[PDB]
């Protein structure tokens, strides 16, 4: 089996600016006058989306920016300079034997300027009162750069029963959104429940309370 | 215009067996070949395997071979993989797609939308809505398995909607919530595996 090796893995690039992935095989993709190695990208929640064929040729509907280049065993993909919406996952793949293999992808990250989140903090509702878990979860909407430090306080740090999920960057604004729950059974039992948040974006954590 | 329709996943228990199926619409499907292409939740792209138009296949043997099938019917332009004696590291999204097709010096390549795959022991459970009320959303509590689908006033909104990926708690059940941002301005969700659909105001 021909092992596809690609690099960088993560490449974070700023609006405007050229991005570069290379893509090496074990094995030579040449058959007569064609490389057989395309270049695909893949968008959350998306199927993969042919962008170069045959090394060098740009797919139909493909904007200029994109472009292809290498022979052999060294191959290049290019973005003269990438725009928001090129954010997403690049992966080679060669096809000049069975098995067909991938490389590892690389996921491409727009670095964007500096955003501070919207802090909301959501109490346990009725419905779910009527149960026998309370959860509490705490929203950091539209930030970046992603590394964001969540804590949860009746003043007393918790430790172990939370949970954070965050989104893939925006298509359109390249920020980042985060959730946090805290589970409880114990709940009825304390008064101040609070969320701190701390991000570059803003001077002094940030805290959203209920009671 | 081209689509390629894909069915037949879900949950299965480990040794159990799926039957994928690819229907293909507006496109000469007698004609070409057809590939099987996974992904594992959160990892990269695999060859599955591909079969000619000819009938003659091929499997990735290293991971597959010996257990899936990969057929076609070309009076019902339908694309199928027979997936036996499955196993856990076989939960991916499954797409069928035909490669690269370069003819009349122009290069096009056709996707299925793609059907995930679930192999555990574990049983089906639908999950509980909550609301969350002002900012606000949809507390999407302790189902099993993925995915769930979330929508807003039956699809209509659109904008400024985050739905979250789910994240497995300690149980063994998935949540997640959706929120939508309205400062002061002025959901539908579907667990399939389960049956369940429930609509939270």
């Amino acid at each position: 089996d021909i092992v596809m090796t690609q690099s960088p893995l993560s490449l974070p690039v700023s609006p405007g600016e050229p991005a570069s992935i290379s893509c090496r095989s074990t094995q030579s993709l040449i058959f007569g006058e064609h490389n057989y190695l395309d270049w695909y990208l893949q968008k959350p929640g998306q199927s993969p989306q042919l962008l170069i064929y045959l090394a060098s040729n740009r797919a139909s509907g493909v904007p200029d920016r994109f472009s292809g280049s290498g022979s052999g065993t060294y191959f290049t993909l290019k973005i003269s300079r990438v725009e928001a919406e090129d954010f997403g996952v690049y992966y080679c793949v060669q096809t000049v034997q069975v098995p067909y293999t991938f490389g590892q992808g690389t996921k491409l990250e727009i670095k964007r300027t500096v955003a501070a989140p919207s802090v909301f903090i959501f109490p346990p509702s009725d419905e779910q009162l009527k149960s026998g878990t309370a959860s509490v979860v705490c929203l950091l909407n539209n930030f970046y750069p992603r590394e964001a430090k969540v804590q949860w306080k009746d003043n007393a740090l918790q430790s172990g029963n939370s949970q954070e999920s965050v989104t893939e960057q925006d298509s359109k604004d390249s920020t980042y959104s985060l959730s946090s729950t805290l589970t409880l059974s114990d709940y009825e039992k304390h008064k101040v429940y609070a969320c701190e948040v701390t991000h570059q974006g803003l001077s002094s954590p940030v805290t959203k309370s209920f009671n | 215009e081209v689509q390629l329709l894909e069915s037949g996943g879900g949950l299965e228990q480990p040794g159990g067996s799926l039957r994928l199926s690819c229907v293909v619409s507006g496109f000469t499907f007698s004609n070409y070949a057809f590939n099987w292409v996974r992904q594992a939740p959160g990892k990269g792209l695999e060859w599955v395997a591909i079969i000619y138009r000819s009938g003659s296949r091929m499997y990735h043997a290293d991971s597959v071979k010996g257990r899936f099938t990969i057929s076609r019917d070309d009076s019902k332009n339908t694309l199928f993989l027979q997936m036996n004696n499955l196993r856990a590291e076989d939960t991916a999204v499954y797409y069928c797609t035909t490669l690269l097709i370069y003819e009349s010096d122009v290069g096009v390549d056709f996707w299925g939308q793609g059907t995930l795959v679930t192999v555990s022991s574990a049983s089906t459970k639908g999950p509980s809505v909550f609301p969350l009320a002002p900012a606000l959303g949809c507390l999407v509590k302790d189902y099993f398995p993925e995915p769930v689908t979330v929508s807003w006033n039956s699809g209509a909104l659109t904008s400024g909607v985050h739905t979250f990926p789910a994240v497995l708690q300690s149980s063994g059940l998935y949540s997640l919530s959706s929120v939508v941002t309205v400062p002061s301005s002025s959901c539908n969700v579907n667990h399939k595996p389960s049956n369940t659909k429930v609509d939270k105001k």
